[PDB]
RNA sequence: AUCAGCUUGUUGGUGGGGUGAUGGCCUACCAAGGCGACGACGGGUAGCCGGCCUGAGAGGGUGACCGGCCACACUGGGAC
RNA sequence: GUGAGGGAUGACGGCCUUCGGGUUGUAAACCUCUUUCAGCACAGACGAAGCGCAAGUGACGGUAUGUGCAGAAGAAGGACCGGCCAACUACGUGCCAGCAGCCGCGGUAAUACGUAGGGUCCGAGCGUUGUCCGGAAUUACUGGGCGUAAAGAGCUCGUAGGUGGUUUGUCGCGUUGUUCGUGAAAACUCACAGCUUAACUGUGGGCGUGCGGGCGAUACGGGCAGACUAGAGUACUGCAG
RNA sequence: AGUAACUGACGCUGAGGAGCGAAAGCGUGGGGAGCGAACAGGAUUAGAUACCCUGGUAGUCCACGCCGUAAACGGUGGGUA
RNA sequence: UCGAAGGUGGGAUCGGCGAUUGGGACGAAGUCGUAACAAGGUAGCCGUACCGGAAGGUGCGGCUGGAUCACCUCC
């Protein structure tokens, strides 16, 4: 299999992830 | 574990076929030695005869071939086996190769072929497909 | 008097330094509408050259299907490649059902009524291998009883033996 | 699967998507035109497709496709629109019907004149 | 509804004659229109609906007519070919075509609508009326000294009266004994073609 | 199940009452049961069927006319 | 039903052209024939072995229908023509105007736009939209798959469940045979009959794939009662890590 | 593995469920030589939040617990002939 | 006594709007950089942690779905 998939899955999840990073306390204080 | 006997009768018997063997052994029982029986009188197996084996007995099956080593036997398929079993009235009973195979039916008469079940009016259990 | 059927041209194509060279692939079926078939594929520079030897392959290699009367003796099932095609013999008159590929197969192999669908491999060139193959499955109830060593009438059903006495 | 895993579990058909949510069951809607202006379609063509934006009766704001040569139509003016996709138009899944309501047959038309609401010339 | 257009249209257009006797279709077997001459693509559905468009156009029958046809030959029990050109050929029309009562079968097609015939006993008027066996079709006496059946009454020396068909009364009624069989039908094109393209 | 717990006349008994009729149908007392992953309890949608359409068949969609059963008659209760 | 037969080195016009001519086209014009259906005139029902002890009684309806009269006389449109998928040329326009179900067509010489000739398919219809099934084996019971295409839980233990070696007897639960009752009619299918045919309607079978009762069978599955050791486990003696 | 002494089908799979589960990470308490995210300088570079060099804190180690993921791959579920 | 409707109360559950705010898809030609594919010029990717305008960098463990290994003298 082309590691094309796995290149496009592995930039959605570090998207995701900085994303989350971005928004801790945010997050926490409306939860 | 061993789950069917029945399939795997046939299987031996399929897979000697393929490998050209004249000769079969296998673990005896009354049904499998029924089904040489109809298998034999049919002409799809050339002789049959059963031993003892260090427990119990065993079968011993000839393979036909002709002369130019051409298989007597173009197909075996289980139909009925464990967990989905078929049963047929006496008035839908398969038909295989279109009429040229036969089709083994366990009837409370006996192991019949589905012509002589057709032609007895019965019906149960089809056991497997020669062709 | 021979029927052909040019089933499929294809345009192939192999690139080098210059850029790209363009040859052409024939599928054709060569029979006579009596029971014998071939199938040929031929490769040339020109559409007519290429037919033409696909059409001498095709010749060269013939293959007679068991015919009874006008349909196949019975049902059978093919696989060639991917592709699968199911032939099923039909009563007298109702023609031939099939796809473009098995439809030309059929009717160069003489077969007038026969039910045949393809379920595979949308492919020609493999469907057309896949119908010979199921045509090469085809057994002769002649032949068959000489395999149990029974009377012919004992291992065909009454159905198959009188449609050959009819078509004889 | 196993024919115990289809007793248990059984086939699960794919589901179907609606198409055309805006007519709700219906062959036509008719509305009335909110903004017509017109719009430029995807790369590999060009032009200046002429787009009609409709508010439905099934309470739905659609843009909705004029097909012919010419059309009369402006603001707060009341169309019967059908169901029909463009595929140069990225969103656009409705044509409005020549030659119904408000919207008129296109002119000087001699052939599928009934594509288009035009009467046969006298 | 019928059709009333030119005739030879569809003999050039088929590349066979239907009327039967057509000096135009011999002067040019070909199709008519600018490209008449132009090379055809060959291709199995344009065989086969150039078949039914024979078979439809010979005996005058429209598209849903035909497909009714079909369907009631297919249903019956014999073989879908000869079942369907043996409804074809059990039309009154066409009964009175081949009995020599009639040129062609527009005529006697325009005989039968007009109610010129009478079948056992009562004044028939339907040129789809199919005959059944040991029918008399009989002309009524007001018609029997037209012009029409006169020239049909001194010209019995055309095409041969099938054997289904008997010519018995020098009034020329007819008898038909039974349907006709495949045998006797004696009709261009292929049945089997016809039979291909309505299970497509 | 991106609805796992639900039930207290609720589960059973006895004596009464009630009904054309059996029955927690109602009632007093007594016992603590009853249902649920074989999906109870919730949420959504829906009159059901003979049939109809499609399909080679299996199956899928449907319940217009005609025919049978049910439910309702401005909304909600009630009896005569 | 809007007509039928005959009708030519194939008229005019149109359109194309290689300027020759070809196509519309037997089509037309003309010569005969027939009038279906409409129009006019005349007569005129069955449905009522009915109802009524009164003398009469049909809403439909003076309808259907039948007979005369006149004359081809009053009667054809829609979609499509790049491939799928029957059916191609010219002019106009030029990445515009537009078309399009998909592929995709518009860049001054488009068989894909617009219009005209021609053609094809249908025809009192022809197309468009909406919805369901088919094609789709694309939820695969019939009838699919999981190394790399989407798809084996990270690995075990184990609950409910599913499934189970050889053999004896018995039950007749499943299975199977037959018979009885039921499965309304209508519908469907087969045959016949009646409407001038057909649609439609009636009659008689089949179907109603199921369920309930009795009777028969015991190969297989299951239950019950046993037996065996080839699976499984224990014991003993060694062994490697 | 061998003997086969013993039981006499006691087998297989297993939804859910339970347990185990690299490394990183988290908590409490210890320890800390080397290595070393982060962080500092140096260099390269048009620019170097990198590659290379010099330092270097968590962490890596131990005890007791959490986490429950991996290219946890033979990308190949288990049993049997 | 029961009893529809009505009133009071505290919760369930389904939607709409919401100043502000997060990401997603698409958009010939804008800006910034070169991350991947040939050993892509530091092999790539998986889990995890930290850091950075951005692609990304680095540590720990893992995988090959990673390229090259010339000449090579005795037999």
């Amino acid at each position: 299999g082309s590691v094309i998939k796995k290149r496009r899955k592995r930039m959605s999840k570090k998207k995701h992830r900085k994303l989350l990073r971005r928004t801790r306390v945010q997050r926490r204080k409306l939860g | 574990t061993m789950t069917d006997p029945i399939a795997d009768f046939l299987t031996r018997l399929r897979n000697a076929n393929s490998a050209y063997h004249d000769e079969v052994t296998l673990p005896h029982s009354k049904l499998k030695a029924n089904i040489a029986e109809i298998l034999k009188r049919e002409g799809y197996i050339s002789d049959y005869r059963t031993e003892d084996a260090r427990v119990g007995k065993s079968l011993v099956v000839q393979l036909k071939y002709g002369p130019s080593r051409e298989r007597s036997i173009a197909g075996l398929r289980r139909v009925s086996k464990p967990g989905l079993r078929v049963y047929a009235k006496s008035t839908n009973l398969p038909r295989v190769l279109g009429g040229l195979g036969v089709a083994i039916i366990s009837t409370s008469s006996g192991l019949l072929t589905d012509r002589q079940a057709a032609r007895q009016g019965v019906g149960g259990e089809v056991l497997a497909y020669v062709w | 008097n021979y029927i052909e059927r040019v089933v499929s041209i294809n345009r192939v194509s192999k690139v080098v330094k210059g850029g790209r060279r363009f040859s052409f692939t024939a599928l054709v079926i060569v029979g006579d509408g009596k029971g014998m078939v071939g199938v040929g594929y031929g490769k040339a520079k020109e559409v007519p050259a290429a037919i033409a030897k696909g059409v001498e392959e095709a010749r060269k290699n013939f293959f007679r299907v068991p015919l009874i009367g006008s349909t196949i003796t019975h049902p059978v099932q093919g696989e060639a490649a991917a592709g699968v095609v199911m032939l099923r013999p039909a009563s007298p008159g109702t023609g031939v059902i099939a796809g473009g590929a098995a439809r030309a197969v059929l009717e160069c192999a003489g077969v007038h009524d026969i039910l045949a669908k393809s379920l595979g491999s949308d492919n020609a060139i493999n469907v057309v291998h896949a119908t010979v193959a199921a045509l090469k499955l085809l057994q002769r109830p002649e032949e068959v009883a000489a395999r149990r060593g029974l009377p012919i009438e004992d291992v065909a059903p009454a159905g198959m033996l009188k449609a050959r006495r009819e078509s004889e | 699967p196993t024919i115990q895993q289809l007793v248990r579990k059984g086939r699960r058909d794919k589901i179907a998507k609606v198409k055309t949510a805006a007519l709700k069951g219906s062959p036509q809607r008719r509305g009335v035109c909110t903004r017509v202006y017109t719009t430029t379609p995807k790369k590999p063509n060009s032009a200046l497709r002429k787009v009609a934006r409709v508010k439905l009766t099934s309470q739905v704001e659609v843009t909705a496709y004029i097909p012919g040569e010419g059309h009369n139509l402006q603001e707060h003016s009341m169309v019967l629109v059908r169901g029909g996709r463009v595929k140069d138009l990225p969103g656009v899944r409705y044509k409005i019907i020549r030659g119904s309501l408000d919207t008129q047959g296109v002119k000087n038309r001699k052939q599928a004149r009934s594509r288009y609401g035009a009467k046969k010339e006298k | 509804a019928r059709y009333t257009g030119p005739a030879t249209r569809k003999s050039r257009r088929l590349g066979v004659d239907l009327v039967g006797g057509d000096q135009s279709f011999e002067k040019r077997p070909y199709p008519p229109g600018q490209h008449g001459r132009a090379r055809i693509k060959e291709s199995e559905y344009r065989q086969q609906l150039q078949e039914k468009q024979k078979a439809r156009f010979s005996y005058g029958v429209m598209e849903k007519q035909f497909r009714r046809y079909y369907e009631e030959a297919n249903r019956q029990p014999g073989k879908t070919g000869d079942n369907l050109l043996r409804i074809l050929e059990s039309r009154l029309d066409n009964v009175v075509y081949r009995a020599g009562l009639a040129r062609t079968r527009r005529m006697a097609r325009q005989l039968v609508s007009h109610g010129h015939f009478l079948v056992n006993g009562v004044k028939v008027d339907i040129p789809s009326y199919r005959v059944s066996q040991y029918d008399i079709i009989d002309v009524k006496e007001k018609s029997l000294n037209t012009l029409p059946f006169q020239i049909a009454r001194e010209t019995a020396g055309e095409r041969p009266i099938p054997s289904w068909l008997q010519v018995v009364g020098e009034r020329q009624r007819i008898l038909v004994h039974q349907l006709p069989e495949r045998a006797q039908i004696d009709v261009p094109l292929t049945e089997q073609l016809i039979v291909e393209l309505y299970s497509k």
